[PDB]
């Protein structure tokens, strides 16, 4: 499912349906349009785990766990510069909400069937 | 350069870290609660909160202060 998450993140980046941060995620869940969400686990968060699943797991939540924030940060691309090799100075990303309009692709049906269970 | 008149700085934003802890609270269960009210204006968002001073408050885009 790693390639499915990669292609849906590429779809969100190519259609500008990707948003970064936790305050905008809070606004999206309070405004009741949050459909997709990706969480973080095994990170440098001291007591933020109970907080992030308390403010996340309300209703219709897909559980996606990323092992490292810094690996998540280069995956989202907070500082995606110097593409001819290694990025210069990246900082890891927190929990984000994916409000992407690209519901028709080669694996969006597979993603929705996996999240149906 | 250093003139006769002393230099006065602007409103520097203090690093109030972990302000997200002031947004919500966690009970024993998964339910959520807030200590800030909700602005009912259309120019304000459904999730946009309102400030907390000793007597009154302050909105965001609305900038309405409800006083009794
Ligand atoms: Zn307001």
């Amino acid at each position: 499912v790693n390639t499915a998450l990669q292609e849906v993140l590429k779809t969100a980046l190519i259609h500008d349906g990707l948003a970064r941060g936790i305050r905008e995620a809070a606004k999206a869940l309070d405004k009741r349009q949050a459909h997709l969400c990706v969480l973080a686990s095994n990170c440098d968060e001291p007591m933020y785990v109970k907080l992030v699943e308390a403010l996340c797991a309300e209703h219709q939540i897909n559980l996606i766990k990323v092992d490292d924030n810094k690996k998540l940060g280069e995956w989202v691309g907070l500082c995606k510069i110097d593409r001819e090799g290694k990025p210069r100075k990246v900082v890891g990303c927190s929990c984000v909400v994916v409000k992407d309009y690209g519901k028709e692709s080669q694996a969006k049906d597979v993603i929705e069937e996996y999240f149906k269970c | 350069k250093s003139y006769t008149t002393p230099k006065k700085n602007k409103h520097k934003r203090k690093k109030v870290k972990l302000a997200v802890l002031k947004y919500y609270k966690v009970d024993e269960n998964g339910k959520i609660s807030r200590l800030r009210r909700e602005c009912p204006s259309d120019e304000c968002g459904a999730g946009v909160f309102m400030a907390s001073h000793f007597d009154r408050h302050y909105c965001g885009k609305c900038c309405l202060t409800y006083c009794f």
